[PDB]
RNA sequence: CGAAGGCGACUUUCUGGUCUGUAACUGACGCUGAUGUGCGAAAGCGUGGGGAUCAAACAGGAUUAGAUACCCUGGUAGUCCACGCCGUAAACGAUGAGUGCUAAGUGUUAGGGGGUUUCCGCCCCUUAGUGCUGCAGCUAACGCAUUAAGCACUCCGCCUGG
């Protein structure tokens, strides 16, 4: 079968420049986060472009 | 079904002086409202406060601290205690820590402190030592 | 300046597959006859190189003694583990009695007159910080009014 | 003019906390709430304590005095090495070294290094060294200005340092308590403001809590000068 | 509610592909519901109305 | 034990007033039924040993119940040793 | 006690191995290969409890 | 769940205790408890039953350097029931009972609520239990830490070199 590793975040409310930082210093291509203004749930990611782009779920 | 009301009462302030606390209360009495009446009058606790409920009214302590973080408290302890009552004449009757801390003495005029039971020259049951 | 005085030096070896182990410790005791003593220990091999590594040690850590003078303020006993000294004030024309360690540490404060009895334990590394730990605790009368509120009359 | 307004310091987001479960008593008075997990600092009250940790180091340098600035948590490495430059001050970025405040008889040994190392191949004494010789000399150079890069012209103790978690840098903290030395820091949920004499309450895992509030005080410096 | 003991249907959904019981582990129910269960699982057994095994 | 209206019975005789349950001698009454029911349980069940420290434990919230009802009206504790058969 | 058919018997040995694994037959006789002590599987539970 | 020993199919009868909530009622009626009096695992003992498995003692076969051990076959008392005894266990949380007080975090139990609901799902605050982490404080050190080995008060048992 196959084995998808699973890997628990606590959702946490922060500025998209933060989530951007956060990212970068763990390398991980998806940050998700609650937006610190609008207060819905958040995914920053890196594209194939290899530009950012944001998911609002 | 507690056995010594006025050594939980002193063990209360105990117990919230070493955690820093600045407010506790008690379930009454008269002896207990006035040992603590004589308590900030001698200077260890802030103010003390009123008696209210229907049954036992309660009163609360208001410990005192240091500028420096400091406390004023340091060492409380019951001497007169139930099966064995220590009592003592106004000739032999103790200075607490040369003078520095208070002997709270239970006398046939209501409780007084340590200094103001030899000029009296009564002497009693000798509550405990505040320090 | 400081005073310079030991308390014992101790021959200890630690077993070695080979040939065991040559270490020579240390406790002195620091003071200056003032009202400010401090104390440590020191590990070395060299010996008088073992004495001044405790006595460096002991002054990163110097404790104020209060005092009334020519004895201590009032009557205390110390604590530190098993350790338990006691310690009385007395006249000024009376002479400090003490034991082997608790001499040193006393000494080295200027008091020259008080009652003392080491209770408890024998070790001379737990009753010399059973000593600092019960000069830690002593109060003068002009301070604890400053906490209380009241003036150093208004207290007696 | 004095503090910082309310507008810009909450914008940077110094409100949020860690988490409830993950939570110190201790900081009971420094919380204003916790809302779906996180907690709520008290955010006019860390204005009442920030002008107070503005206040003491504006004369710390007055005197003259060397505050040591100390950053390792990942997100705000390089968020004290560029506030430390516009200070003037020295700064840390890698981990703690383990007894650069306490066993600085042997650290002052190689910044004496560092300020020989880079002398010795900028003149002679490189092209008679073998190939593989001038690699572990290099070797050494890049890992003492790694770790104590921002220590490079410090020869002397501080006389205040500034911390962006007492949690992660702790080593420091211990070290600062047994030299008498003043601390100041940024404390949150899951810190102990019991060490730090100067406790600045602001949020930790963020880069604008951290660099619009950590530029402030190493602003705080500049007009204690002149 | 209660758990009657001769409502099968529900009562067999619980009982395993052999006739053993299945814990509130692999099914998710509560603590007294599952104890309140298997004394009807039980005299359920005694009447026939479900296996001991299969 | 025994039911509620047989409980509720025997609190009527030595009620002292309308709604005073919990009164001392009307509490005595129903541990002395409460007595007299398990001690016939027990005495056809000897081996019933667990139920026998519930018996012994409520002879001694009876007997504390009869000294203190001595210490402040020793009338009131004779009529209620005529009323229901106790000794001493 | 499950019944396959309309395949091999190297795809019905597949079905039956963990149709087996799946009941309490071999981890229930290789518990009663030998008495244990009224108190030591109080602890062989605990030790298969605590573990999960 | 029970005071401990302990208690595991199911049903009925008989019966004991705890917890929660309400506040109607009694008005200190409480706590501890020497001597005393009762419960108290197993193995035992008595009088009878019953004897399926298991199994001291015992018999035989192997192993080993050697056996009376381990291993294997067989097997009696016992294991089981009824009634009387015996009253001892590393009967252990190696921690007496009672009542207060003193950071928090986290599972879980019967609930109580709840907000919601769920197709019952849940997720939320709540006495009293039961665990795991961990400050202050304590300890000789391990460690203990609102289920103290912290701070107190009462009473009982007990120790003072091997």
């Amino acid at each position: 079968i196959e084995i998808i590793r699973s890997k628990e975040f606590s959702l946490k409310p922060m500025d998209s420049e933060e989530a951007v930082l956060q990212m970068n210093l763990l390398g991980h291509d998806f940050f998700v986060f609650t937006d610190r203004e609008t207060d819905g749930t958040s995914i920053v990611y890196r594209r194939k472009d290899g530009k950012y782009g944001l998911i609002q779920t | 079904t507690m056995t010594d009301p006025i050594a939980d009462m002193l063990t209360r302030v105990r117990n919230a002086n070493m955690v820093r606390h600045e407010k506790l209360e008690l379930p009454a009495s008269n002896i207990k409202k006035e040992i603590a009446e004589i308590l900030k009058s001698e200077g260890f606790i802030k103010n003390v406060e009123y008696v209210e409920d229907d049954k036992q009214g309660v009163l609360r302590l208001f410990l005192k601290y240091g500028q420096n973080d400091e406390r004023v408290i340091t060492g409380l302890k019951r001497i007169s205690k139930p099966g064995l009552r220590v009592y003592a004449k106004a000739s032999e009757m103790p200075k607490v820590l040369n003078g520095l801390g208070i002997a709270l003495v239970s006398t046939s005029e209501g409780v007084i402190t340590d200094k103001e039971a030899r000029k009296r020259n009564v002497g009693g049951e000798i509550i405990a030592y505040v320090w | 300046e400081f005073e310079e005085r030991v308390v014992t030096i101790n021959r200890v070896a630690k077993v070695v597959k080979g040939g065991r182990r040559f270490r020579f410790t240390a406790l002195v005791v620091v003071g200056d006859k003032n009202g400010r003593v401090g104390f440590g220990t020191g590990k070395a091999q060299e010996v008088p190189e073992a004495i001044k590594k405790a006595v460096e040690a002991a002054k990163k850590d110097l404790v104020v003694v209060p005092r009334v003078e020519g004895t201590t303020p009032h009557t205390i006993t110390g604590r530190y583990g098993s350790g338990s000294v006691f310690m009385k004030p007395a006249a000024p024309g009376t002479g400090v009695i003490a034991g082997g360690p608790v001499r040193a540490v006393l000494e080295l404060a200027g008091i020259t007159d008080i009652l003392s009895k080491s209770l408890g334990s024998n070790t001379p590394i737990n009753m010399v910080r059973a000593t600092i730990d019960g000069l830690q605790n002593l109060k003068n009368a002009e301070d604890v009014a400053k906490l209380r509120g009241k003036t150093v009359e208004e207290l007696y | 003019m004095a503090v910082i307004s309310m507008k810009q310091l909450l914008e940077a987001g110094v409100h949020f906390g860690h988490q409830t479960r993950r939570w110190n008593p201790k900081m009971k008075k420094y919380i204003f709430t916790e809302r779906n997990g996180i907690y709520i600092i008290d955010l006019q009250k860390t204005v009442k304590k920030v002008d107070e940790a503005y206040n003491f180091l504006k004369q710390v340098s007055e005197d003259g005095g060397q505050v040591l600035f100390v950053g390792t948590k990942k997100q705000a490495q390089e968020s004290v090495k560029s506030e430390a430059e516009r200070a003037g001050q020295f700064y840390i970025n890698q981990r703690w070294l383990g007894g650069l405040l306490t066993n600085y008889k042997t650290i002052s040994k190689r910044i004496k290094r560092i300020s020989e190392i880079e002398k010795m191949e900028e003149d002679g004494l490189f092209e008679v060294l073998p190939k593989k010789e001038v690699v572990e000399l290099k070797k050494e150079y890049d890992r003492l200005i790694k770790f104590l890069g921002g220590i490079r012209d410090m020869k002397s103790m501080p006389q205040a340092l500034f911390v962006v978690d007492p949690r992660k840098e702790r080593n420091a903290i211990a070290e600062a308590r047994k030299l008498n030395i003043p601390i100041v820091g940024i404390v949150d949920t899951n810190c102990d403001p019991d060490e730090i004499d100067y406790v600045i309450p602001a949020n930790d895992d963020a880069i604008r809590a951290v660099k619009l509030l950590t530029a402030k005080m190493a602003d705080a410096i500049l007009e204690g000068q002149q | 509610t209660h758990i009657d003991y001769k409502d099968t249907e529900l009562l067999k959904r619980f009982i395993s592909e052999r006739g053993k019981i299945l814990p509130r582990r692999v099914t998710g129910t509560s603590a007294k519901y599952q104890r309140m269960l298997t004394t009807a699982i039980k005299r359920s057994r005694h009447m026939a109305l479900l296996p001991y095994v299969k | 034990a025994i039911s509620q209206e047989r409980k509720n019975e025997i609190i009527k005789e030595y009620r002292v007033h309308e709604t005073d349950t919990g009164s001392p001698e009307v509490q005595i009454a129903v541990l002395t039924a409460e007595i007299n029911a398990v001690n016939e349980h027990l005495r056809t069940h000897k081996k019933d040993h667990h139920s026998r420290r519930g018996l012994l434990k409520m002879v001694g919230r009876r007997r504390h119940l009869l000294n203190y009802l001595r210490s402040k009206d020793i009338q009131r504790y004779r009529e209620l040793i005529k009323s229901l058969g106790i000794r001493r | 006690t499950v019944v396959r058919k309309n395949e091999s018997l190297e795809d019905a040995l597949r079905r039956f191995k963990r149709s087996v694994s799946k009941s309490g037959t071999i981890q229930e006789v290789r518990k009663r290969e030998f008495y244990e002590k009224p108190s030591v599987k109080r602890k062989k539970k605990s030790e298969a409890a605590r573990k999960r």
